[PDB]
RNA sequence: GGCCGGGCCACCA
RNA sequence: UAGGCCCAAGCGACUGUUUAUCAAAAACACAGGUCUCUGCUAAACCGUAAGGUGAUGUAUAGGGGCUGACGCCUGCCCGGUGCUGGAAGGUUAAGAGGAGUGGUUGAAGCUACGAAUCGAAGCCCCAGUAAACGGCGGCCUAAGGUAGCGAAAUUCCUUGUCGGGUAAGUUCCGACCCGCACGAAAGGCGUAACGAUUUGGGCACUGUCUCAACGAGAGACUCGGUGAAAUCAUAGUACCUGUGAAGAUGCAGGUUACCCGCGACAGGACGGAAAGACCCCGUGGAGCUUUACUGUAGCCUGAUAUUGAAAUUCGGCUUUCUAACCCGCACCACUUAUCGUGGUGGGAGACAGUGUCAGGCGGGCAGUUUGACUGGGGCGGUCGCCUCCUAAAAGGUAACGGAGGCGCUCAAAGGUUCCCUCAGAAUGGUUCAUUCAUAGAGUGUAAAGGCAUAAGGGAGCUUGACUGCGAGACCUACAAGUCGAGCAGGGUCGAAAGACGGACUUAGUGAUCCGGUGGUUCCGCAUG
RNA sequence: GACAAUGGUAGGAGAGCGUUCUAAGGGCGUUGAAGCAUGAUCGUAAGGACAUGUGGAGCGCUUAGAAGUGAGAAUGCCGGUGUGAGUAGCGAAAGACGGGUGAGAAUCCCGUCCACCGAUUGACUAAGGUUUCCAGAGGAAGGCUCGUCCGCUCUGGGUUAGU
RNA sequence: GAGGGUAGCGGAGAAAUUCCAAUCGAACCUGGAGAUAGCUGGUUCUCUCCGAAAUAGCUUUAGGGCUAGCCUCAAGUGAUGAUUAUUGGAGGUAGAGCACUGUUUGGACGAUUCAGACAAACUCCGAAUGCCAAUAAUUUAACUUGGGAGUCAGAACAUGGGUGAUAAGGUCCGUGUUCGAAAGGGAAACAGCCCAGACCACCAGCUAAGGUCCCAAAAU
RNA sequence: UACAAGUAGUCAGAGCCCGUUAAUGGGUGAUGGCGUGCCUUUUGUAGAAUGAACCGGCGAGUUACGAUUUGAUGCAAGGUUAAGCAGUAAAUGUGGAGCCGUAGCGAAAGCGAGUCUGAAUAGGGCGUUUAGUAUUUGGUCGUAGACCCGAAACCAGGUGAU
RNA sequence: AUCCUGAGUACGACGGAGCACGUGAAAUUCCGUCGGAAUCUGGGAGGACCAUCUCCUAAGGCUAAAUACUCUCUAGUG
RNA sequence: ACAUAGCAUAUCAGAAGGCACACCCGGAGAACUGAAACAUCUUAGUACCCGGAGGAAGAGAAAGAAAAUCGAUUCCCUUA
């Protein structure tokens, strides 16, 4: 509350809208990958064990 | 009764924004003014609304020009 | 109970890395022939919170991460 | 704004 | 123990009624007058309804408004508002009516919408109505105040002026009319009688007074008994002049004063009592009003259901019918019953009533709103933006300080290249010429700052009044606002360097939410 | 050791005092705990001991933990007690004396005289109250004084309907 | 008189906002309920260090709030803080002047000219100061990021000004000091003036303003 | 202590009377200097502004759940469980669903140490060129009456015409 | 799949309500008024709507446990 | 007129009222308050009132959730 004067959050435009089918990916890099030993078959079942 | 007056405008801040014999990088403001009270000089420019700014880095040096006109140069610090 | 949060604020904002928020700009709905075309070229340039709004509104976004 | 020749009706940035 | 009386004026006719507990009155009522509604299941009223009051009444009756015995009377205005009646011309909702279109599946089809036109009351229009609301001039109107009254319960000026009354009369009485601002049923003017009414005068009479004295009793006072209260920071609590939050027991300097009672008095302790009723303030409350906003009880009107059969006439209109529905109609039975139910007649009848939907009216009732600044508040003025002065030679800087301007404009008054130079004066001529003329002209517009590099004037071409941006900087609480080299894409003008991202600069503007339109390699709820 | 700093409201920061309860450890107490009272005691403060009296059964210390944890003001709430003060008042009026009773008498009983009401201060019904009625005994409180008296206290009684 | 009836979004009223169980512009009781109170009052042990503000902007805002300013605590960073000297610069006040604009007095000649004046919104001129910077002396800050605030009623004095009346212990801005939040000495007394900033103790000393005949320390 | 002018004390001080937690002691006090209570609220209060007759007791920032920050501690490219089950109403064991972090940018599709804008191999914004997480003390905020007391009023359901 | 498989029903319009959701792109559920289906080649839903696909089979009823509370009772706890 | 309504008699002992009616289901349903005013909204389907029960009540055996499949209802964690 700014007592009174348009407070920031009605002075400024809402932007946007939210995806429903927004899909977001688990990650892994190069870096992470380098603690398996050569000649790994590397999986999702593996980096999630 | 009543005064008509009471009414004036928000001031302007206008005037020397930067010394003479200071350092300034390009695009500084050195003097904001109406009309041509202080003129553009070496490597500065004079905006719309007359604002002189400075085209280079380097130091600001207040000038005479002429009689009764004065200019304001920057130049590239050696 | 939880800390409820600010819907009207969470509709306008987006955190940054850092923790800051990213703002879009007023005066960009309609009267655009009273203003100059690079002003309306910049303010289509989003903004951040401002330090001394972030210190008055922080608690209404703490859930928005 | 609607309709008819100024009158009725309509108007929740 | 047992009326004081007389003369005169205002108000109200009268007896009566009223603020239990500061108002008894001129206020209310009243008999009388008038207007208006109401044909009986009356209107009006209470209640969601049933049921009631009205009334076991029926227009010589009942409700509501206003006036207020009686006497003489009650003028002008119907333009406005209300009320009443007309016209079905314009406008309008539900509903009907379906031309047509989009989405999807070449289509059906499903689906989202959708114009002809039909469609009530109201409102608009016309007329009337003032013992309806109201109005009763300063050429204007709807019309401009009749009778009567008038310095008044009304007259500001004002103690109007004159007369009477008194030695002396701002009151009183009688006149005048110059009625700030009387006036005819929110009645005018009178009026015998009446009045714990208001007002002026007089006789009687008096301790009301000159002017106070004495006497009786009850308290007070002394003694025995009994024995509270408000109040209270601690108190060994002086005055004067001063000081001080600007009126001192308590501070300064003086002055005065042995310690403790008792009877008295009220100048101070801003004495006690009640968190000032006045005043202001609170985005406090409550009651009240209305042509404040938004609603709503109710009522009016239309469609449709209940709801059926025939016709006539132009989807309607109209007429007839009976069998739904209705009867606070009659008789009959249950039943010794003015309820009810059933039966039979009569009346009415697809109306009414009631449900749902729709339009209208709706301070009757309800929830709320009705800004701030302000040398208290109100009234007046002001509220955003631009320029100047105040402003103390950076910047900034207030007052209901002193002055002004803005809410645009221009297709050139923008860009570029080339060229050009003003106002004024003097002197000659039935606008022109010469000479001076640093600008004393002009610059779209207010002022200031600039401008003869012209930023002022003219011409050619032209559209940079471009797209994507943007190092850095000014300003700044935020949101905003301002300037900007330079890079890229595509140009304009220029021989070229180069200039151009509107205008000599600084006002000419308004956030968000919502919605409309155009585009869109975005999303679009199993998939398209 | 030798230099500096140390006025302070709103307010920020730090360190401590004390209260009740808990855990663990270690103690005190009928040869007298807590509480209370007095004292010329100790600590920079909040505060801590000791001695003596009273009291008569619980209570410290250490470390840590937890709080209904600290009052002088709220026209604060409750209780007690002051002040005003031996002050105001003691609620419409005619009593006097004799005798009696008694620890005590203006005030109770009895007597005489006096005085007041008498369209009522008399008599009887109703409502309302509900034992206040009667007798004997009493005098702490109540009675605006007193009290031997009482509508007060104790004990025992009292209301009878065919009309 | 008795027995009954009308009940609070309501009754009743020969009407007064009048009565409805000793206060009726809407009775009383209980509940929602700890309504709400940007208002008043109150808020309890101690010491140690630091220590404000009474301003700006916006605000149905004006005795409220928000951000900024000023306080504190903690980490960072490190010349960026302060003062002076010197040097350079921006700008138009005081004064002065009349070259422009406006005001004004007396001559002369036939508007110009001679002489002499006035100005916040006049300037041919123009200080002192203050301000912005750059590289030596002294000095001790400064900034950034976070945790916690309070403040938004100010007052007098001096001085530059508006306003008022070259009135006000008036009012509104600039500048400085003090009070606020500061005791001590002086000004008789006396927040705001003068001297001066109290860690504690001393029956030591030197001074400040102000004083030295007695009150009453020190020069008759 | 009866010639004295006052917030009642304080500093100085004879006289008299006592004798202790034995201390450069205790009680009283002629007489002199200095000195207008406290709290609240204020620009400023001795204030003739508020509050308190006195004494005693009682009487006001709390707790829960979230957020943020700081200190502490465990583990660390990881950290940690919730309900549940077992257990003594315990510690604790088990429970990895879930949560935060290890990657950001963008409205989104997406791309990814980049990404968005953009025609851009340009410029610019936000990012990369490690440190988190769990519990908990303290500070503060939010939802709750939220430091305490106090309205006038509003609504609902009852009770009243002695 | 020869017959049966809940009819004034589902559903629709208007007015409302309940759904986290204020009528909105508002599906899904219920009420009043009025209208008003289909019949396994059927019907309903998958957030307007259409087509495909997928899931289901309304308009009849019954059902313990896990859950809520404490005037109580018994045994205990802080 | 048949009939029915109604009336008399015997038999049954079904209802009534209460509560801790705390929890539960349903009918009906505010206001102060918050929004720094206020009407949409909020307080809140809360308070109060009324009806019905049980030891629990309600719900419940898919014209469901979904989009790789699950398989009545309810309740706790989480999603958030
Ligand atoms: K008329
Ligand atoms: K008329
Ligand atoms: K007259
Ligand atoms: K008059
Ligand atoms: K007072
Ligand atoms: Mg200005
Ligand atoms: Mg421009
Ligand atoms: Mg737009
Ligand atoms: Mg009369
Ligand atoms: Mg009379
Ligand atoms: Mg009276
Ligand atoms: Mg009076
Ligand atoms: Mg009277
Ligand atoms: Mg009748
Ligand atoms: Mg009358
Ligand atoms: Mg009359
Ligand atoms: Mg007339
Ligand atoms: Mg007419
Ligand atoms: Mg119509
Ligand atoms: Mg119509
Ligand atoms: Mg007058
Ligand atoms: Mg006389
Ligand atoms: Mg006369
Ligand atoms: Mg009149
Ligand atoms: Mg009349
Ligand atoms: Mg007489
Ligand atoms: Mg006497
Ligand atoms: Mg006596
Ligand atoms: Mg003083
Ligand atoms: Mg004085
Ligand atoms: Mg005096
Ligand atoms: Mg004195
Ligand atoms: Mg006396
Ligand atoms: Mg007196
Ligand atoms: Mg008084
Ligand atoms: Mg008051
Ligand atoms: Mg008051
Ligand atoms: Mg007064
Ligand atoms: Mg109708
Ligand atoms: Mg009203
Ligand atoms: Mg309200
Ligand atoms: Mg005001
Ligand atoms: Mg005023
Ligand atoms: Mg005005
Ligand atoms: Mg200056
Ligand atoms: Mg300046
Ligand atoms: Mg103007
Ligand atoms: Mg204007
Ligand atoms: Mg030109
Ligand atoms: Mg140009
Ligand atoms: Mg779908
Ligand atoms: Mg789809
Ligand atoms: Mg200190
Ligand atoms: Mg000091
Ligand atoms: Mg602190
Ligand atoms: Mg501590
Ligand atoms: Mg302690
Ligand atoms: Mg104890
Ligand atoms: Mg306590
Ligand atoms: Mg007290
Ligand atoms: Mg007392
Ligand atoms: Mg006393
Ligand atoms: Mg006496
Ligand atoms: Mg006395
Ligand atoms: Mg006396
Ligand atoms: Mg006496
Ligand atoms: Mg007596
Ligand atoms: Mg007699
Ligand atoms: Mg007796
Ligand atoms: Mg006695
Ligand atoms: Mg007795
Ligand atoms: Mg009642
Ligand atoms: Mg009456
Ligand atoms: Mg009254
Ligand atoms: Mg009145
Ligand atoms: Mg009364
Ligand atoms: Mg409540
Ligand atoms: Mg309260
Ligand atoms: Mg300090
Ligand atoms: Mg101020
Ligand atoms: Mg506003
Ligand atoms: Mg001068
Ligand atoms: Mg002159
Ligand atoms: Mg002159
Ligand atoms: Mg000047
Ligand atoms: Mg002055
Ligand atoms: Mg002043
Ligand atoms: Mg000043
Ligand atoms: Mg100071
Ligand atoms: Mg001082
Ligand atoms: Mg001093
Ligand atoms: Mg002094
Ligand atoms: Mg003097
Ligand atoms: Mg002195
Ligand atoms: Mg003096
Ligand atoms: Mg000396
Ligand atoms: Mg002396
Ligand atoms: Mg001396
Ligand atoms: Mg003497
Ligand atoms: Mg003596
Ligand atoms: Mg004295
Ligand atoms: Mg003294
Ligand atoms: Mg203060
Ligand atoms: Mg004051
Ligand atoms: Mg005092
Ligand atoms: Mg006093
Ligand atoms: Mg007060
Ligand atoms: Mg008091
Ligand atoms: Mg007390
Ligand atoms: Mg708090
Ligand atoms: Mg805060
Ligand atoms: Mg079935
Ligand atoms: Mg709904
Ligand atoms: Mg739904
Ligand atoms: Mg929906
Ligand atoms: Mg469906
Ligand atoms: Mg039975
Ligand atoms: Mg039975
Ligand atoms: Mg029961
Ligand atoms: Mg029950
Ligand atoms: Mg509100
Ligand atoms: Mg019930
Ligand atoms: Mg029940």
């Amino acid at each position: 509350f700014e007592g009174g004067q348009l407070p920031l959050f009605r002075r400024l435009p809402k932007r946007g809208f939210t995806n429903i089918n927004r899909k977001e990916y688990a990650i892994v890099n190069l870096d992470q990958l380098n603690k398996f030993e050569d000649g790994t078959e590397v999986t999702p079942a593996l980096l999630v064990e | 009764s009543s005064t008509k007056n009471g009414r004036d405008s928000e001031s302007k801040r206008l005037g020397a924004k930067r010394a003479d014999g200071q350092f300034v990088t390009g695009g500084s403001i050195l003097y904001r003014q109406r009309g041509t009270k202080i003129y553009p000089g070496e490597n500065v420019g004079r905006g719309g609304d007359d604002t002189l700014f400075a085209k280079i880095d380097g130091v600001v040096k207040f000038e005479r020009k002429g009689r009764d006109k004065k200019q304001v140069s920057v130049y590239a610090v050696a | 109970p939880k800390m409820k949060t600010h819907r009207g604020a969470a509709k306008r904002v987006k955190r940054t890395a850092s923790g800051q928020l990213k703002r879009s700009r007023a005066f960009t709905s309609h009267l655009f022939a009273n203003k100059s075309t690079k002003q309306k070229r910049q303010l289509r340039k989003a903004r951040l919170v401002s330090k001394s709004d972030m210190k008055r509104v922080k608690q209404l976004l703490a859930y928005k991460k």
